[PDB]
């Protein structure tokens, strides 16, 4: 599966 | 709701607790009182929101694939129920989460930041609600996706340097989305890389600290990369 | 309860599907059901009810930690309230298994593989409320967990070889009860080393899969004579 | 801490 984003972002 | 008694800065407080804990149900539970509390959130309480509801939704999709594995195997009546018991409570958690973003969540936000962010999120929680989706409506749900994802990019191009990892996250999940749900595997390696590339050449500008938040994205649209060419 | 309207074995195999998806609570929750429809459990299926509230609770038990060692440092009221709200789910988790074990589990096992594997649950269950117990019935806490494990060790040693994994595994939780909950580490240690010397003088008898179910718990008993010694 | 028995027994 491909990767997705971190939940937390700055 | 059962948060309603509880002072928005308590609910902070424990749901910062209950992710040291690793208690994300808790978390997510404690994040939703705090946004019906009507203010709007600051960054870090949209990352926690974010974080609770990505882990909780997490173990729901990890056990469904589990299921729909064993289901297709497969082909009684209890592997089907219990998959499906699974899928209702999924859509549960990507309902309530689409609810808050549109009670009132969305409307309020009115800094790029903010808004991108809630947009990327409606897209995410669509696209999760696509991953099991089979009915007359999988057409629609993947179109409020790619919907959401569209405006957040829209806004993101326009306010929001190439290095912002908002605009990378957002970036990365829309080409994830063109990959795994659209059925448009060139549409997302050709977002992958100039994502990928126009981010190298604004690295120039960042701080120590923000280039590596910046590059920690960026890994991950070259890791796709690698896995779909 | 809510499993009431679901057949005996759908309930087993929900618990089996969902150990594969990790899903510990829902686990737990058919075991329950499969318990309340008055039969007996098979040794696989007393298994299956350990699993998944062994799960279940090592969450809250990992939870719980973690927020008491973060109240300890602190010494507003939400840690405490945090703690006692973790600490109320798991005394809850561990009061419905010695309700299952009482009601009626226990009385009806006869057998010596059921009525310890039962008895030496008891035990551990209580000595999971006796890890958060501070009050007046603390002591009694205690003393329960003790009961409950005299009398699988006594059956189990009349009725059991000393490879027994049920035996070990039982002796080895009596010897953490006695090291981390009575305060009795020279009991502890003299108890794992009894024990493991029994087991290793008896491997002979084993067929080569017995005899590595029997290793495995004597693997620990050993580990944990290193760590107290 | 401690090493306790796994869940499962034979
Ligand atoms: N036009 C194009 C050329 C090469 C591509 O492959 C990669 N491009 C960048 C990275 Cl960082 C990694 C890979 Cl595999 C993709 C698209
Ligand atoms: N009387 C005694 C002697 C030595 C002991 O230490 C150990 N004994 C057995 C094992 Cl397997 C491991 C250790 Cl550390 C414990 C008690
Ligand atoms: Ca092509
Ligand atoms: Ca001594
Ligand atoms: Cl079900
Ligand atoms: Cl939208
Ligand atoms: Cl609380
Ligand atoms: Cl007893
Ligand atoms: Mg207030
Ligand atoms: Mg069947
Ligand atoms: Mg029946
Ligand atoms: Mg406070």
């Amino acid at each position: 599966r491909s990767h997705s984003s971190p939940a937390s972002l700055q | 709701g059962a948060m309603g008694s509880m002072e928005r800065a308590s609910l902070i407080q424990k749901a910062k607790l209950a992710e040291q804990a690793e208690r994300y149900e808790d978390m997510a539970a404690f994040m939703k009182g705090a946004v019906e509390k009507g203010e709007e959130l600051s960054c870090e309480e949209r990352n926690l929101l974010s974080v609770a509801y990505k882990n909780v939704v997490g173990g729901q999709r990890a056990a469904w694939r589990v299921l729909s594995s064993i289901e297709q195997k497969s082909n009684g009546p209890e592997v089907r129920e219990y998959r499906e018991k699974v899928e209702t409570e999924l859509q549960g958690v990507c309902d309530t989460v689409l609810g808050l973003l549109d009670s009132h969540l969305i409307k309020e936000a009115g800094d790029a930041e903010s808004r991108v962010f809630y947009l990327k999120m409606k897209g995410d929680y669509y696209r999760y609600l696509a991953e099991v989706a089979t009915g007359d409506d999988k057409k629609r749900i993947i179109d409020s996706a790619r919907s959401a994802y569209q405006e957040a990019m829209d806004i993101s191009k326009k306010e929001m340097p190439p290095t912002n990892p908002i605009r990378l996250g957002l970036a990365l999940n829309f080409s994830v989305f063109h990959y795994e749900i659209a059925n448009s595997p060139e549409e997302a390696i050709s977002l992958a890389k100039t994502t990928f590339d126009e981010a190298m050449a604004d690295l120039h500008t960042l701080s120590e600290d923000s280039y590596k938040d910046s590059t920690l994205i960026m890994q991950l649209l070259r890791d796709n990369l690698t896995l779909w060419t």
